[PDB]
């Protein structure tokens, strides 16, 4: 039992940050309000169900001897693990054009997005995971025979599931993404040019020499770590999926479901992090929130 | 002569009545209370969290009933809540977006609210219509309205930025009578128990009681560092406590007509917006900027206890008739009630 | 029996919750700005572009803005202004051309640079970038192509200041008007880079009080405005 | 002009000047004893028992 | 109460060297920024010169820049402010002004009328014998 040691290190760690990200964050919105939190709180949910599913999936790989499990249960550990992970990177993506619509179009953001909009998107979001989630299950054609009796991914779902994924459903979100955040780094730019131009005159008549101008990284960085982690989480995965499901036998179902998949639940650790962990009210929140158990 | 002969027998009055006050200053209330029993460390948490405000509450009031408190703030309206079961009453809009001040009558049928419109407006609230309407709308400050207070249902005071006071009658509509003096920035009026004489506190680090018959200023109290923006009456009606933009909160006696002892720390940066006393007056209650609430122990000039449920400034505060809670409200557009 | 009165109240409270709720949707929707500056300045030239205080409403593509301007009202700003922490920007109307002739203070620049350094560095209105209205630019560059009074001896840092690189002389003009409109333009930047941590920002322009691009100048600023909120905020800016 | 209001002012403290203070000792003491008269009975120092207390 | 008193000024020969002191009464004078303002006669005020509370900020009116220096003492609490080479245009009253609140950058209504805290002042007049 080697692997399910990580397995469970991994998931005790999700369950901890997301429970304690998504308590602090459901503390935070009755106080300050908004729908960017609601999002993150969303997000915070998804990874820890994403921690929970990891959590059913470790009672068989634990102990040594398997049972012959049957298709339906482990289909259903299988599709609960999908649709968790499906809802948490549509949850990113939706973030992502929440925030995009902020800032490319404030004033008809601020008009037409409310709580009730929010709410709609999180439900249909919802749904939409859980339907990705489970069609596999009805379709045959995305669908394994011959079930050995040993629990996996691939051994339920016949490797055609992830080819449509990445053509249909996961690399165009990519490229919504990658471009929306592209649009975001030359606003920054754009603005970031303006103010240190800005600066540079008011301290060329401010008795300032020197100016501040070598600085403004700050923007790079954030997209860049942004777009490398939500790469990096699933990128690798889908990639080397339609590499084996090119009629290459290889031999790497093994490191396809247990060496990739643990960079897909590591995106679920690194997630709140940069997108609740970043955010300075959240931060002071947790701060706070720490600061308060600590005594007691 | 003229004004220099006025300016030189002005500074000896100034002296004289300096001479008066340190003669009969024997003692302080610190040496007289040093024996007394403190309070000790008290604590109290939130009760209810009245919220549906967006912009900043700036002012409050309760009623002689302690069950209804109002609320405005500069979204536009102002909000009748309930104490209990926080059910939002009643709501009001305003004509104007930023109002700095709000009344609850102790009848309870009208409620007075004025900001930087310049106007007093009061409504009713037991119309036959079962709604709420535009009651009076009192006309000739040229000043922001900073604070109103209520002594029945044909009378209220108002605190313009006119540097003046004014006592208006409701069916008049017209001020009945003014009150000059001042040359600051008027912030906050308070009404003694008996409803006889009220003080104001301006802009220029001096507060002064007002009778509402004669019109007269009888006893100015002077000796702060900044600009008063809260005062409250003592239970008693014989004494009533200042803060200011200084974090000093200094309780001035009625009949010594001195500074008897000021309230400070070396910690508090800030200044005070919020001054309120309990029913036995032996609890003040200070709403600093730092985002913080306190209790000062009013014999002892010892702090009892922090109040940090708000994350802004706390810019109102409002203790009830019967001394059964405490509400706070700040620019978090929140209400905490404590017991 | 005694039940009766708290049903009506939550049937109530549901009513105002549900008012609320469409309240703060057109309040979210609707942006306020607060005009600030002297009676010769040029409040009312500004206003005519579109009590002790008036409100102005107006739509400048479908987006709510109002504006208030303050009238009769005591010379005492500080602690009136307080009130006005959640304006989306605060319009601050100068006159550059009014440096002299003895009109008012006489020192005009002077004053509006004090009253702009005393508001930025206000602990309260931190958080509201300032727009920034240099208005009597004609005035200005017919009283410096040729006048007996010349700016020196009121400002003694234009020997040492020229027209800066980035500058844009778009109107062909004198090279001094330039020199002048740009050095009374670096002042208040002086001011508002020297403070703030990236929190708010000055939007200077340059308003000859004879166009009605101003509103639009002012919804460009405040779109700039909520997208370097929504940047700094987002941990990009 | 500012001589008339500075003459109003002044008069303001020949008025206010000519009124009688009592002792700091009897104030403090008077004081003292309007607080001890209603101490045992203010809720916020005394602790309340929740079913006298209306906040649950 | 706070009590700011002037001293010194007078009628001065143009081109000469002055000297004013204000001493201020009944507050911490280690914590409030300080200001001089002028008001010139028939004309509205105009703000001279401001200095920090340690005095390590020091800022002047471009008018009086290089000309006028202000310093304060909080030992025993006074603010004295030198001319030199004065001209016939500062013949007006000089007031010494204070900062509204305690611990604060800003400083908003030195130059407004009817200031609270706005001393007596001194009348300068520099012309001919
Ligand atoms: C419409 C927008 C959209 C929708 N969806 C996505 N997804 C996110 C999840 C990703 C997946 N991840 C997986 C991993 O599934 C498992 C792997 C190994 C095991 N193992 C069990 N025992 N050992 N390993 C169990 C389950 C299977 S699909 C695929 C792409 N992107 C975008």
């Amino acid at each position: 039992f080697s692997f399910g040691v990580i397995l469970a290190v991994l998931a005790s760690l999700i369950i901890a940050t997301n429970t304690l990200v998504a308590v602090a964050v459901l503390l935070l919105i009755h106080k300050n309000d908004g729908v960017s939190l609601c999002f993150t709180l969303n997000l915070a949910v998804a990874d820890t169900l994403i921690g929970v599913a990891i959590s059913g999936l470790l009672t068989d790989q634990l102990s040594s001897p398997s049972r012959p499990t049957q298709k339906t249960l482990c289909s259903l550990r299988m599709a609960f693990v999908t649709s968790s992970a499906a809802a948490s990177v549509l949850t990113v993506m939706l973030i992502t054009f929440d925030r995009y619509l902020a800032i490319k179009q404030p004033f008809r953001y601020l008009k037409i997005m409310s709580g009730f909009v929010a709410g709609a998107c999180i439900a249909g979001l919802w749904l939409v995971s859980y339907l990705i989630g489970f069609l596999p299950l009805g379709i045959p054609m995305f669908q394994q025979t011959a079930y050995k009796g040993q629990c996996s991914f691939f051994a339920v779902f016949h490797p055609h599931f992830v080819l449509t994924l990445s053509c249909v459903g996961f690399f165009p979100a990519m490229l919504l993404f990658v471009f929306f955040y592209c649009d975001m780094l030359k606003i920054a730019s754009m603005h970031s040019q303006q103010i240190r131009k800005m600066e540079h005159a008011g301290a060329m008549a401010g008795g300032y020499r020197s100016p501040r101008t070598p600085s403004d990284f700050k923007a790079l960085r954030t997209v860049s770590v942004l777009i490398g982690s939500f790469a990096l989480s699933w990128t690798p995965f889908l990639i080397t999926g339609i590499v084996q499901v090119a009629c290459q036998e290889c031999h790497l179902y093994l490191v396809l479901e247990r060496y990739l998949w643990l960079l897909g639940v590591g995106n679920s650790l690194l997630n709140p992090l940069i997108y609740a962990y970043w955010q300075k009210e959240v931060r002071l929140q947790l701060y706070h929130m720490a600061l308060g158990v600590k005594k007691v | 002569s003229e004004l220099d002969q006025l300016r030189q027998e002005a500074e000896q009055l100034k002296n004289q009545i300096r001479d008066a006050r340190k003669a009969c200053a024997d003692a302080t209330l610190s040496q007289i209370t040093n024996n007394i029993d403190p309070v000790g460390r008290i604590q109290m948490r939130t009760r209810r969290t009245l919220r549906g405000h967006l912009a900043k509450i700036y002012a409050m009031h309760w009623g002689t009933d302690s069950r209804l408190l109002v609320s405005a703030s500069q979204d536009g309206k102002l909000i009748i809540w309930d104490s209990y079961t926080t059910n939002k009453v009643h709501a009001i809009p305003l004509r104007s977006s930023w109002v700095m001040t709000c009344a609850y009558a102790p009848s309870g049928n009208y409620v007075a609210c004025g900001g930087l419109d310049n106007i007093c407006s009061i409504y009713n609230l037991k119309t036959r219509e079962g709604n709420v309407r535009v009651s009076r709308e009192l006309a000739g400050h040229t000043g922001y309205l900073s604070c109103c207070r209520f002594l029945d249902d044909n009378q209220i005071v108002t605190s313009s930025g006119d540097t003046t006071c004014a006592l208006w009658d409701i069916e008049t509509g017209q001020q009945t009578t003014t009150f000059t003096g001042h040359t600051g920035d008027v912030m906050s009026l308070s009404l003694a128990p008996d409803t006889r004489l009220f003080v104001s506190g301006a802009c220029d680090a001096s507060a002064k009681l007002w009778d509402v018959r004669e019109g007269m200023c009888r006893q100015t109290f002077t000796g702060h560092e900044s600009d008063i923006n809260a005062i409250c009456f003592f239970p008693n009606g014989n004494a009533f406590a200042t803060g200011s933009d200084d974090a000093t909160c200094r309780l001035f006696d009625l009949r010594a007509d001195q500074e008897l002892m000021t309230y400070s720390h070396d910690n508090i940066i800030c200044g005070i917006t919020s001054v309120s006393f309990s029913k036995s007056g032996r609890l003040l209650l200070a709403g600093y900027d730092d985002f913080n609430c306190n209790v000062w122990d009013a014999l002892k000039a010892d702090r009892a206890g922090v109040l940090a449920g708000h994350d802004n400034r706390v810019s109102c505060l409002g203790v009830t008739d019967d001394g059964m809670a405490v509400a706070t409200g700040s620019w978090d557009s929140f209400l905490k009630i404590w017991n | 029996d005694q039940r009766n009165e708290e049903k009506a109240q939550r049937e109530a409270n549901k009513k105002i919750e549900k008012q609320l709720q469409k309240d703060k949707q057109v309040y979210r929707a609707t942006h306020r700005l607060l005009l600030l500056g002297a009676g010769e300045s040029g409040k009312n030239t500004i206003v005519k572009q579109m009590s002790g205080i008036f409100e102005t409403k107006f739509q400048v593509d479908k987006v709510n803005f109002h504006m208030f301007d303050v009238g009769a009202q005591r010379d005492e700003r500080r602690k009136w202004i307080q009130c006005f922490n959640d304006v989306t920007a605060i319009i601050f109307v100068v006159a550059s051309s009014s440096y002299n002739r003895e009109d008012n203070q006489t020192n005009r620049l002077q004053a509006a640079l004090k009253l702009f350094d005393s508001i930025w560095n206000n602990k309260w209105l931190r958080d509201t970038s300032v727009i920034l209205f240099l208005n009597k630019q004609d005035l200005l560059a017919e009283k410096v192509l040729a006048g007996k009074s010349k700016i020196e001896d009121y400002f003694p840092e234009f020997a040492r200041y020229t027209t800066p690189e980035d500058a844009t002389p778009e109107p062909g003009e004198d090279p001094r008007v330039t020199r002048a409109k740009y050095f009374i333009r670096d002042e208040f930047l002086r001011i508002s880079t020297a403070s703030g941590d990236g929190r708010h920002y000055c939007y200077p322009h340059f308003t000859c009080a004879v166009d009605t691009e101003n509103i639009r100048r002012v919804f460009n600023d405040c779109r700039d405005i909520i997208q370097r909120m929504h940047l700094r905020q987002y941990e990009l800016l | 002009a500012s001589i008339a209001q500075a003459r109003k002012l002044v008069e303001q403290l020949k008025m206010e000047a000519n009124i009688d203070r009592i002792k700091v000792s009897k104030a403090a003491a008077d004081l003292m004893a309007y607080c001890e008269a209603h101490a045992k009975e203010d809720p916020l120092l005394t602790p309340v028992p929740a079913s006298e207390n209306p906040f649950r | 109460q706070v009590q700011l008193q002037e001293s010194g000024g007078g009628l001065v020969q143009p081109g000469g060297s002055l000297r004013l002191s204000c001493a201020a009464s009944g507050f911490t004078f280690s914590n409030y920024k300080m200001n001089w303002v002028r008001q010139a006669p028939g004309k509205g005020l105009e703000w001279v010169s401001d200095i920090s509370q340690s005095g390590a900020s020091i800022s002047y009116t471009g008018s009086v820049k290089g000309r006028f220096t202000i310093s304060r003492d909080n030992a025993k609490n006074t603010l004295y402010l030198q001319m030199n080479s004065l001209k016939p245009e500062d013949t007006a009253v000089y007031y010494c002004a204070r900062c509204p609140a305690p611990f604060t950058r800003d400083c908003f209504d030195v130059t407004s009328t009817t200031y609270a805290y706005r001393g007596q002042g001194t009348q300068v007049t520099v012309s001919s014998h």
